[PDB]
């Protein structure tokens, strides 16, 4: 698994770690989107909500897919791509998020949703490309999308996050195929 | 918190 996909897990972690020790509070304090003002220019917090996560099926859960999917496109794509593709739905789904919700949400599936619709729609319409969801998987995915939908998890989820993280992915892959 |  490449760099990107690597840091991104470590830093996950890191942050994890750090909401066990402070409290989840302290850490959304320092790395939630903008809740006041005065955080408009902290430029990090338009991105690193999606650094946090709030239980344990949250992070592992989304590092597994992170892992897999995440890794698929480094390693066929490159670190570039994965880089870009994080950077957008990161920042789209927290905008969307926020505009439903409120600031107060975190989780790296904004970003996994985007990596969903985005392996498959490019292995739909760009075979030879070498990025596929397996149909197998897919199917998971599919149920994931659906479960997050209809609130089953027992999760409070982030509606916004999701959808805009789905579209994100998929308006890129579209992009992308058409070359 | 919503999740994500």
């Amino acid at each position: 698994a490449g760099p990107v996909t690597w840091v991104m897990m470590i830093a996950c972690v890191v942050v994890f770690i750090a909401m066990q020790i402070l409290g989840d509070q302290e850490v959304m304090l320092w790395l939630a989107w903008p809740f006041d003002p005065t955080l408009k220019f902290e430029f990090w917090r338009y991105f690193t909500h999606a650094l946090m996560h709030f239980s344990l099926m949250h992070i592992l859960f989304n590092l597994l897919w992170w892992w897999y999917l995440g890794g698929a496109v480094e390693k066929r794509l490159g670190s570039g791509k994965l880089i870009v593709i994080t950077l957008i739905s990161a920042l789209l789904s927290g905008y969307v998020q926020q505009k439903f919700s409120g600031p107060w949400f975190g989780g790296l599936s904004g970003v996994v949703y985007a990596l969903m619709g985005y392996v498959w729609l490019r292995g739909e319409r760009d075979p030879q490309s070498g990025i596929y969801l397996q149909r197998g998987l897919i199917i998971f995915a599919l149920i994931w999308i659906v479960a997050g939908w209809f609130d089953l998890f027992g999760m409070s989820m982030a509606n916004g996050a999701h959808i805009a993280g789905l579209a994100v992915g998929l308006a890129m892959a579209f992009v992308d195929s058409l070359n | 918190v919503r999740m994500a």
